[PDB]
């Protein structure tokens, strides 16, 4: 049924992902979340594939869920200060990255982007 | 830990 | 001890920039220079005051010419593949963090922008 | 290595 065969869809974005087709990752984690809208690794994933193709407002968005799913994803607020940061959004992004340090404190990619942000917030 | 450029 | 001035208004604008006084250190480094024109870590430095006030063309030419000076400065490729992302031009900025990468391999501030440069170039 | 945040 639609739980079991939503991971199968992720399973193929996945795949696609880690070939860079972030096309083909976006329209199968676009099936997963029909399938089953209620898990937050669909659209962390999905926002992964978005961020690539430089969709940046849908990347945010599916972040935004992902974290009303799971406010402990630590990947939803790396992708949305990623996001924020493409879209010059500096003081939101700066916040998310601090999140994301707040939940993984040896995170490196979040502490570098902190020291990077300093400047426009 | 978090590698963002690996989806899960 | 017989400190060189050049080298006493150096230390003076390290101080400003350790304290966060972005204009005062600017100053001091341009004494500097104007003392010593050959030292191309009064420009690298330079540029470092400059990234914080947002002017990254103004920190992109001094990154420039520490690199006339000296070729193996590696934070000037740092600061200028910075400058070179603000400034929009993602190819320039990936090369300069690769330059930075050949220089210093381990370097993670590089290795984290040209994962994060992936999508524009 | 080289730390950006800091000046020499």
């Amino acid at each position: 049924g639609n739980m079991e065969a939503s991971e199968v869809m992720k399973e193929k974005g996945n795949a696609a992902y880690k070939g860079k087709q972030w096309n083909k990752a976006v329209n199968f984690y676009t099936e997963a979340i029909k399938l089953n809208g209620a898990n937050a690794t669909y659209y962390c994933n999905r926002a992964a594939a978005f961020l690539e193709l430089c969709c940046f407002q849908q990347a945010e968005q599916d972040c935004t869920k992902a974290m009303l799913i799971d406010k402990k994803n630590v990947k939803a607020y790396l992708r949305r200060g990623t996001a924020r940061e493409e879209l010059v959004r500096y003081k939101e992004a700066a916040a998310d990255f601090r999140h994301a340090l707040v939940l993984e404190p040896q995170n490196k990619t979040a502490k570098v982007a902190e020291k990077r942000l300093r400047k426009h917030i | 830990g978090s590698k963002m450029e690996e989806v899960d």
